[PDB]
């Protein structure tokens, strides 16, 4: 039992809802939401994400990397640097600028334009992820 | 008349709308148009001195302006334009521009003979 | 330190880059409001 | 009072009048849609609150636009950048907003720190927040605590300054009635007030 | 006034000085728009002349009305069209200045006087873009085109 | 006339030229200048009432900014000043003025005296 | 119109009183640019006098500069400088007004005279921004300075 | 100038004719607010008629408001209440239109002579909203109102 406030800088997708728990790609692993969870403050690393309503509906949803934030009362809310939905995502369509990137991380002896690079490499592989 | 008209017409909308000339590079699609419209009717009215045109040619000329078929060509272009797109006609189709006149009249049929013109040779000219 | 940083390369940059694939993967019936968005509409005055 | 004079400044104000109907009506569309991209860009920029505002906190130890002409916004982000100039320790000046270089350099020209430009012809989104705390680390400032104020929007006809204090350094972030939360890695934390940052300095822009 | 108004009538070419043009410094002060000769026909000047004068006609027109827009409301808040037919527009302006010879004593500079065919191609030229990078106050008061171009380094360094 | 004979064209264009860009904003490298002077120029004819000057003392002070002895001074000041380096080389050196007064000239002798007895005051109060 | 033009010629010192001023209540109506004397002399008045006069006489004739882009685009385009020019000058222009002995009936207010002394003290404090602080209409209709500062007590 | 001036002494009540509304399609193209007359004192003729007018009136001032917000601003950015004094106001302006006889030999339009009474009640009507359920273009170029209901129907 919580109030669930979740959007992006483009579009609110849940506005201070009535949730019992939800699920975020987390830099540890994942990280569900107890309807009374323990205080706590982590990042996020790009992932998928679901909601667990009140009346039971599970539609899927998927974020790049923002913040999530548990605070001590019954509130939380998912702060996403974007987030797609529904149909937007095209098939396969990026899970060739899978390859754009792991061909790149050779194409760069170097460490600045390097360590970037790896970040899309996981950040799109994890993309295939949805369909 | 059946040209004068709506020319008439839009020149009064484009100077309804003129001051956004300047101050207005990024406003309504919709009175974009008005401005590219007008500007180019008037250049029409442009004309050289001791000059004068026929009633029949006029309406040609402005027949291709006032239906939109300048309307993707640079202003500088249309009094160049109409200077060529003029002689064209005059001595190819002086076939139906001369009947255009003793007609009085633009026919059902005199429309699509000029659509063609213009937009065919317009096509041509600015490639 | 993790595998973005060490260099010296902020959250920021890395949750940025993340988004340059999030809207390479789209169509064009839902794209007309992640090119709008986005975008470094800044300078950088130090002249 | 001369007809020829009376004739010239007419003219004169006659197109003052035109220019100014004509640049209100620009603005005005500009207002229309920098309004539906803020009911999301609020929603958000809020939420990025909720955790500071329920846990104050002490320490022991600008943003505008380019494009003047607007009134009343450029000089209520003055009416408390000079009047808490002196006020306050030692912070430098750090404020989007070229308006502001003019307005805050034949007074103010010392402290300087990084301004912005071409702000306000294009409506700022997301990466235009970050790529100014992408810079206030890169550019390594010793951070301490924060001064960023901003005009938040009430009416059309009316919308009142705002100080806001966002806390620079993890240092004083991580302070004491913040305990009541886990996992306090230097590291996670480390990645929160870093993107917090740039989503409270989004939340001001928008 | 009826004296200089029905004296219009018995010319062929006419110029006009204006004191708005003369209290800028711009002697000989004619207004480059109140000015008319018969013989302003392209098939009497030729096309090239007379092309080119109207040109410059244009353009000073076009920045006099820019005028109480920008100095009242925001100079930069221009096209990159108009900043650009300003620019251009203030260095014609002042290339039309001439040192006279009867007029050193209080000019300054030493007496001038161009061939028509210099004249074309100097204003030609400041109309085509050739020159928008060199600033204003070096068409101030030269003769031929080139000597601005002279004064564009003298100034410089 | 060496120190102002085309000055006249210059405070009818530092006129027009600081109308033109009386608004906060920016321009180019030529006309920074012409405005960073002028100010200081206008505080020099600045006259008292009922008390004339000879010839030869107006060169001395026209010398001081035209030659570009004052282009670095608040204009605020620009009369406590003159009202002193006039009554300073008036008292000091007689000679200049007795050469300037009389052959009505400055040769690059006298030239020269100025340009240290200037000199050796600017320094003398602000630097 | 050449009755008053002409006799202009005739005077010592002039008074003009225009509609414009007491329109905006500013009573007595005086143009403070328009009336002059033949002795505003700092050799007869002294060189305190003189200066504080021409120092009002300058920021309100600074003020009245203004006075067309204040009316058409508004007190917030003007630059900061100018934004005070303003207020000061403001203030002299309504520590200008004086409530006459006669009118007693007209302003209700109590009769005020103020010698030389206090009159250009007044402006010079005035003047050096003393009173940047207190509102206008502390100097609306008062004697010597005192009663504008006491004045802008008794609002607050 | 004298010649009008004079002339105004002598008027009891103006008929304006304007370019602007003959362009919209109002016959006569007389601009309702411009035109006025002496007698529109309750006084003199109605308190109906009277307040009536000075109704018609109101709502057509008040739209020509929202028309500027409307413009630039947004189509639904008004309450269902002035959504609706919009809606009312677009309807009266239709029907202060009319056709004339002497231009039925050329409209075929049969021409409408509409007696005092019935006008102000027409009005009357619109105004308390009797037909904000019907459309509007019905209620453009009718002679009575009950004309402009026989003509909505007539919209099968």
């Amino acid at each position: 039992q919580m109030s669930f406030t979740f959007a992006s800088p483009t579009q609110v997708f849940f506005n201070s809802a009535n949730v019992r728990q939800v699920d975020v790609p987390t830099q540890t692993g994942a990280f569900g939401i107890l309807a009374a969870h323990v205080p706590t403050l982590q990042v996020l690393r790009p992932g998928l994400v679901v909601v667990h309503a009140e009346d039971g509906t599970t539609s899927k949803y998927f974020v790049s990397s923002g913040s999530v934030t548990v605070n001590a009362d019954s509130s939380v809310q998912l702060l996403a640097e974007e987030a797609v939905t529904l149909d937007m995502l095209d098939l396969g369509a990026a899970k060739a600028n899978l390859e754009k990137a792991q061909s790149e991380l050779l194409g760069a002896a170097d460490e600045a334009t390097r360590a970037e690079i790896q970040i899309r490499i996981e950040a799109n592989e994890a993309l295939v992820k949805a369909l | 008349k059946q040209v004068a008209g709506t020319m008439k017409l839009e020149l009064a909308q484009y100077r309804e709308v003129a001051a956004f000339a300047q101050f207005g590079s990024d406003l309504d699609a919709a009175t974009q148009q008005l401005l590219s419209r007008g500007v180019r009717l008037t250049e029409l009215l442009k004309q050289g001195q001791y000059s004068p045109m026929a009633i029949e040619e006029q309406v040609a000329v402005i027949y291709a302006g006032v239906r939109g078929y300048l309307d993707k060509l640079e202003p500088s272009k249309i009094t160049k334009f109409e200077n060529a797109f003029l002689s064209h006609v005059i001595s190819q189709h002086q076939a139906l521009l001369g009947k255009i006149r003793t007609d009085g009249k633009i026919s059902e049929e005199s429309d699509a003979k000029l659509k063609e013109i213009v937009t065919n040779f317009l096509a041509g000219f600015e490639a | 330190v993790a595998y973005w940083r060490q260099a010296g390369l902020s959250y920021i940059r890395y949750s940025q880059i993340c988004a340059k694939a999030v809207r390479d993967a789209l169509k064009t019936e839902f794209k007309a409001n992640a090119m709008k968005t986005s975008g470094s509409t800044i300078k950088i005055v130090k002249v | 009072a001369t007809l020829k004079d009376i004739t010239r400044r007419l003219k004169s104000i006659k197109n003052i009048q035109k220019i100014t109907k004509s640049m209100k009506m620009v603005a005005a569309a500009k207002y229309a849609r920098a309004e539906r991209e803020l009911k999301p860009a609020r929603v958000y920029g809020v939420g990025s609150l909720a955790l500071y505002e329920k846990a104050d906190i002490k320490t022991p130890e600008g943003v505008s636009s380019d494009r003047g002409l607007c009134g009343a916004i450029h000089s209520s982000v003055a009416k408390q950048m000079k009047s808490e100039a002196a006020n306050l320790k030692e912070v430098k000046i750090i404020g989007v907003g070229d308006k502001i270089r003019s307005i805050l350099h034949r007074t103010h020209s010392d402290q300087f720190l990084v301004t912005f430009k071409e702000v306000g012809r294009r409506p700022p989104t997301f990466g235009d927040a970050s790529v100014i705390a992408l810079e206030l680390l890169n550019s390594g400032y010793e951070f301490d605590e924060g001064s960023i104020i901003f005009n938040r929007f009430r009416s059309v006809i009316s919308y009142k300054t705002e100080e806001k204090p966002i806390f620079s350094l993890d240092t004083i972030s991580s302070a004491e009635s913040m305990s009541i939360y886990d996992d306090i890695d230097a590291d996670v934390l480390r990645n929160y007030q870093e993107y917090s940052l740039a989503n409270i300095i989004y939340y001001s822009l928008k | 006034d009826p004296a200089p108004a029905t004296t219009f009538a018995h010319l062929d070419a006419t110029t006009v000085l204006s004191r708005a043009i003369a209290e800028l410094g711009i002697y000989p002060a004619v207004d480059p728009l109140d000015s008319t000769s018969r013989i302003m026909d392209p098939n009497i000047v030729g096309s090239e002349h007379y092309d080119v004068a109207r040109g410059v006609q244009k353009i000073l027109q076009d920045y006099k009305s820019l005028q109480d827009i920008i100095a009242i409301l925001g100079m930069d808040e221009l096209s990159e069209e108009d900043k650009l037919t300003v620019s251009r527009a203030r260095k014609i302006q002042r290339f039309l200045s001439q040192p006279f010879q009867v007029a050193e004593v209080f000019t300054g500079h030493l007496g001038k006087l161009v061939p028509l065919k210099e004249t074309i191609k100097g204003f030609q030229q400041i109309l085509a873009g050739e020159y928008d990078h060199l600033p204003e106050q070096a068409f101030y008061m030269v003769g031929p085109i080139e000597e601005a171009v002279a004064k564009a380094d003298k100034l410089a360094e």
